[PDB]
RNA sequence: ACCUCGAUGUUGGAUCAGGACAUCCCGAUGGUGCAGCCGCUAUUAAAGGUUCGUUUGUUCAACGAUUAAAGUCCUACGUGAUCUGAGUUCAGACCGGAGUAAUCCAGGUCGGUUUCUAUCUACUUUCAAAUUCCUCCCUGUACGAAAGGACAAGAGAAAUAAGGCCUACUUCACAAAGCGCCUUCCCCCGUAAAUGAUAUCAUCUCAACUUAGUAUUAUACCCACACCCACCCAAGAACAGGGUU
RNA sequence: UCUCUUACUUUUAACCAGUGAAAUUGACCUGCCCGUGAAGAGGCGGGCAUAACACAGCAAGACGAGAAGACCCUAUGGAGCU
RNA sequence: ACUGAACUCCUCACACCCAAUUGGACCAAUCUAUCACCCUAUAGAAGAACUAAUGUUAGUAUAAGUAACAUGAAAACAUUCU
RNA sequence: GUAAAUUUAACUGUUAGUCCAAAGAGGAACAGCUCUUUGGACACUAGGAAAAAACCUUGUAGAGAGAGUAAAAAAUUUAACA
RNA sequence: GCUACCUAAGAACAGCUAAAAGAGCACACCCGUCUAUGUAGCAAAAUAGUGGGAAGAUUUAUAGGUAGAGGCGACAAACCUA
């Protein structure tokens, strides 16, 4: 009987009817470790750097 | 409490044969009202795609024939008649399953007076005679047909393999050594009341019996598929197909035909009709028996090697 | 064994402790035997403690009835029409004493499993507690993933 | 596996079960009408048939006369096949042997048949009637004919 | 093999008195048009049934009476004859057995 | 000597086999004292298969003829309410030996009753996606010094297993069968290689990554809610099912 | 006999009617896998499974039924024989 | 930090959780003496208390409506037939 | 610090024991093996270690819909080279 | 009154080959080799088939005799009322 009261969905998709019968959604346990890109240079700029490295070098 | 009743219970015994001569000629002009698919209102034809499938048919098997190659070879040949086969309904692509089209067809015209009142609705509404089998076909969307089409042998072309799927004959309930060919026992040398036992079951440790395992039983009565019999001829006057082989099931039973799924004959359809066989837009009569190429016809030179 | 047997909630009989209290206990009715062995008890409870408990309680009224019996009884009846009749055979007049106080002192209910020892009417002051208690709102009641 | 096999099982073997079935059709030869277990009624009704059709053959016919001799066992009813039974269905082809449903035996609740060569002197049996042309849906139906023969 | 353990009326009950086991109401009863007495469809009347069969008993004593011995099947048909009833012009070569009675308003 | 002596029946064999891989064959790789054909050894792989006989009760063993091979082991040394009873091991008897004798021998031999009507659990078509050998060509080529002698690709023939069928043949005969005929479709992973850092070379990568590399997001079956006395049936123990225009 | 089994008949069988036993039975609302444990679990631990209820089969388990093991040992228990 | 016993505390009460064995307080039925007189008391006595002995007898289940067991055919019930 | 001990009188029952820690002996520095000694537990309650005799925590009896605790949950990941 | 042996007085043994016969085939009759069924069975030892004998050391009816520390035994520890 718990999982009857159970609905999963792999997408963003959810029925007309789960949605409005949906109430105080959940907030997330993990807290998406932020990938490099999405860093708002204003964050960049903030964050010190912590070498100076050779200018003869490559890289 | 409402006693059961049937067709002729009440009837006079003037008015059963009136009734039978009545229903009888509704079902002769409601078969004939269907014989011009191409005139009433067609759905659009498509050419054929190399990813596609179209419709089978439903047969009636009428026995055993010899037939002979050119080489001298022998093949024995199995009698395919269409009584009458049409396309009962369509279902579109998302309403069954999202994952192909859905045709039904119909079998051989069975009586009226013998069905449930919802299948004699639903035929009322076709406008057809009740069907005794119907099969559904998966199919591409671009293969579909109208409701009510009637369906014939020259949709099959010799030279092709098709899956013939039938009920095999029953033969109730079996021993163990008919039903899974499982040796007996000796006949002679002592034994008691052994003679065609299944003998051990399992092992002492698992102390049951696993699932799969074979037992006496009923046999025969169940659904099986015979795949990739070669059609050798068709004959358009009775609607018949020749095909290779034996068919599952006894004669005068209804088999389902359709084109062999084996990969070896994935795409062999570009020389085959393809909404269907439609005998009416030919402008060119197809003739009383279409052939193999490698068959012995019966006028023949009688073939003599070299 | 609970299971076994009947159950009841914890009640009063008209609200005895809201206004006055009431003396449940309607009648004592006594059958002692002049003579046996088995009365003397109640033979002596008649003679000395009857009285002072009639004067002490004078909502209840007690009768004695003086009749040859083999086992002595008292049967109390209570104003909610309930009956109980217990055997004052060979006890002590300590015995029987105790008895009718307790018999006094119990009301007319079912002596049997009380489930849950209190009864409140009024169990919530500041509301009962529903799903939605401790549960904020949002703009225009919008749920979640709505668009207007 | 019976597929396709007639002649059930009558009695202890093949020779018992056609001189049970040779007993019988003489009752039937002598009697015109006779009371019999279902089934044996039924393997007999198929034999009084080709009975019938023998003695139609001709009485000076040998075949049929070693035919007649062999499943009548009375001897006195071969001239009655011959002379009485099949001069009595000249014009008919294969119409006899009329066989109906009787209650059940008492003893045994065995299903129960009747079977009668046509003609029959005897008082008829209850034969199960059709119903009559004047009930409501007989009319409703003759009315129909009615409207479709003067629609044609 | 024996039972292991005894079976229980519970048990018992449910094997024995679940529809399966039980007695089917039958449908095929209806009142027969003529004597009114209750056959049932696609079986003969018992009423109508025992009074053919009585008919044919007299009259197949009266044969006996008749015929004399055995071993004698005239090879000429019969016709059954009542009381009054003179012979009909058509059945002269047939043998005439009369025994006597009013004759019944169903043997025409 | 821990359960069982108010009973847990034993060796071999028959029948049916479930499972492990520590693989006998079929698959894929590394090394080789691997030129080729045969081999040896190691990694991975348990879907499939793993013969018939003479002697002996044999499991083993020897031998004969084959095969791609004739695997090891567990399952109450699987399985006697399925079977057998040839040994073992009761009462009869003989021989050799022991004993005064009765009697005895982890000596041999002739003979010697195998019960059970299934209450409970379990189970009784999981509807399907086969494997192997051989022949021909390659080729008498790759390879040597000679004998010898391959792969891969392709074509064709079978055998077995599974599933059906009766037109021939055969047992038979309005049927059922085999000795007859018809059909049978995807991989699997261990390594072999690009670019490239930690460690500006190099490095197949429990580095990020690119290939051989994934058959599957498989397709075939089967999927019609209530005419039903009764009759027939290629349907069936009963029930159910198909037909009755 | 067997490779290698098949067909039919009778009995049995299954259904209907009549009559009507016996061994057996602690109570049972009586599942599978792994583990545990008087050391081989339907009933215990962890998982999995799971509307109810007849009929026909089968014999893997219920250390299945029957016979207070005959084999072995013990008893200051017997008896036959020398 | 929390959970977690029949350990300990808390309100009230306390003789009220070992086999064999041993000590003790009561006690059902019955009969007898004397009471009592809708079923009791004080004493004396004894064939004095049964969830178990493959216990004895009787009843009734389970297996089970199971295994099993019957009557050659037609008819006029004279008779005839296989 | 504690409250038991000896003697006298009258008797039964127990005298076919297990595991754990420790000192040993035999065996294989095998055994859920056999034999001694010291102690514990079990053959009595409850909680824990998965179910669990013998390991740990814990004991003296009742009711409570109060409380503080006892024992009580396993952590580990690894080879370059001048 | 079964059975072992005996006593008295009886009975039976077709047909064929007859070598002459405790000879051969073979009925009745006596026995019980092997197989299958049965195993609470028809039966507390049976049935079907197949077998050994069947003019003799044969089979068999009747009455009588020998009895348990015994009888009887062409010794199987056989039989002496399952
Ligand atoms: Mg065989
Ligand atoms: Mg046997
Ligand atoms: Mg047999
Ligand atoms: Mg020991
Ligand atoms: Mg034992
Ligand atoms: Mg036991
Ligand atoms: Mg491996
Ligand atoms: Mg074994
Ligand atoms: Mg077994
Ligand atoms: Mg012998
Ligand atoms: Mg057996
Ligand atoms: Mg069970
Ligand atoms: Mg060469
Ligand atoms: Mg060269
Ligand atoms: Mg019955
Ligand atoms: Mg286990
Ligand atoms: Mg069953
Ligand atoms: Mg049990
Ligand atoms: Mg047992
Ligand atoms: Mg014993
Ligand atoms: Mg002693
Ligand atoms: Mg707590
Ligand atoms: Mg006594
Ligand atoms: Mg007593
Ligand atoms: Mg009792
Ligand atoms: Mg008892
Ligand atoms: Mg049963
Ligand atoms: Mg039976
Ligand atoms: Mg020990
Ligand atoms: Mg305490
Ligand atoms: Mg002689
Ligand atoms: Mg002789
Ligand atoms: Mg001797
Ligand atoms: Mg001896
Ligand atoms: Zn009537």
């Amino acid at each position: 009987t718990m999982m009857e009261r159970l609905h999963l969905f792999p997408d963003e998709y959810i029925p007309e009817d789960i949605l409005k019968n949906l109430v105080e959604e959940l907030p997330q346990p993990r807290k998406i470790p932020k990938r490099l890109d999405e860093y708002t240079q204003e964050e960049i700029d903030a964050f010190p750097r912590l070498w100076t490295p050779p200018e003869d070098y490559r890289l | 409490g409402k006693s059961g009743t049937w067709w002729d219970e009440h009837l006079s015994e003037e008015n059963v044969p009136f009734i039978k001569q009545l229903v009888s000629d509704e079902d002769k002009a409601q078969l004939a009202s269907k014989l011009c698919p191409l005139k009433d209102e067609p759905w659009p034809i498509h050419p054929w795609e190399p990813g596609s499938f179209r419709v089978g048919l439903i047969a009636l098997k009428l026995g055993m024939m010899p037939l002979w190659t050119k080489d001298g070879q022998k093949h024995v040949v199995t009698l395919l008649q269409v009584q009458d086969c049409h396309v009962l309904k369509y279902t579109s692509k998302e309403n069954c399953n999202g994952k192909m089209a859905t045709l039904s067809v119909g079998g051989k015209t069975v009586s009226r007076f013998r069905k449930a009142t919802s299948i004699l609705e639903f035929y009322r509404e076709l406008g057809l005679p009740p069907k005794q089998t119907v099969k559904i076909f998966n199919i591409t969307d671009n293969a579909a047909i109208k409701p009510g089409t009637p369906l014939y042998a020259a949709h099959f072309r010799p030279g092709q393999y098709v899956d013939v799927t039938a009920k095999t004959i029953g033969k109730g309930f079996q021993g163990v050594m008919k039903r899974w060919g499982f040796k007996g026992q000796p006949a002679t040398h002592g034994q008691t009341k052994t003679h065609r036992r299944p003998g051990a079951v399992a092992t002492g440790d698992i102390g049951r019996v696993w699932p799969g395992t074979k037992m006496p039983g009923k046999m025969g009565n169940i659904y099986r598929t015979e795949y990739g019999l070669k059609v050798w001829r068709i004959n358009t006057k009775h609607n018949i197909i020749y095909v290779n082989g034996s068919v599952p099931g006894h004669k005068n039973c209804l088999v389902k035909v359709k084109d062999s799924k084996l990969p070896a004959y994935k795409d062999l359809g570009k020389n085959l009709p393809f909404p269907t066989y439609f005998p009416d837009g030919d402008e060119e009569e197809l003739p009383e028996d279409l052939y193999d190429e490698n068959v012995c016809q019966p006028g023949a030179p009688s073939i003599t090697f070299a | 064994t609970a299971r076994g047997t009947p159950s009841r909630f914890l009640a009063s009989v008209l609200h005895n402790g809201l206004g006055r209290y009431v003396q449940q206990l309607q009648r004592l009715s006594f059958s002692v035997s002049r003579d046996g062995a088995s009365s003397r008890g109640a033979r002596e409870f008649v003679e000395r403690e009857v009285i002072d408990f009639a004067r002490r309680n004078p909502g209840v009224v007690i009768y004695v009835n003086s009749r040859p019996c083999c086992v002595p009884r008292v049967v109390a009846e209570y104003l909610n029409g309930a009956v109980r009749e217990e055997s004052i055979h060979c006890k002590s007049v300590e015995e029987i004493s105790t008895l009718v106080q307790k018999l006094a002192d119990q009301s007319g209910l079912d002596v049997i499993r009380i489930r849950k020892p209190f009864h409140t009417d009024n169990p919530s002051i500041q509301g009962q507690w529903h799903p939605f208690t401790n549960k904020p709102t949002t703009f225009r009641g919008l749920r979640p993933r709505e668009v207007q | 596996i019976s597929h396709g096999r007639v002649f059930r099982r009558m009695g202890l073997g093949p020779e018992s079960r056609i001189h049970l079935l040779r007993n019988l059709l003489t009752g039937l030869v002598r009697h015109e009408r006779i009371e019999a277990p279902w089934a044996r009624v039924d393997e007999m009704r198929g034999y009084a048939e080709k009975l019938i059709d023998y003695g139609k053959l001709g009485d000076t016919n040998e075949r049929a006369m070693r035919m007649a001799d062999f499943w009548l066992t009375e001897k006195d009813l071969i001239p009655k096949l011959f002379q009485v039974l099949a001069p009595r269905y000249k014009d008919q082809t294969g119409g006899y042997t009329r066989m109906l449903q009787i209650p059940n035996r008492s003893l045994d609740r065995a299903k129960m048949a009747v079977i009668e060569y046509k003609g029959n002197c005897l008082p008829p049996l209850p034969l199960p009637r059709r119903d009559s042309h004047l009930t409501l849906l007989n009319q409703l139906l003759q009315g129909l004919r009615q409207d479709l023969r003067q629609s044609q | 093999a024996a039972p292991k353990n005894r079976r229980t009326i519970e048990v018992n009950r449910c094997r024995r008195r679940n529809p399966q086991k039980l007695i089917k109401v039958k449908n095929n009863i209806d009142v027969c048009p003529e004597c009114g007495h209750l056959k049932q469809k696609h079986v003969l009347c018992a009423y109508c049934y025992e009074k053919v069969c009585k008919e044919t008993a007299e009259i197949r004593r009266q044969i006996g009476k008749q015929e004399g011995g055995p071993f004698k099947a005239p090879t000429i048909e019969t016709v059954v004859l009542y009381t009054g009833e003179t012979p009909s012009e058509q059945d002269q070569g047939k043998r005439i057995i009369e025994r006597d009675r009013k004759r019944p308003s169903w043997f025409t």
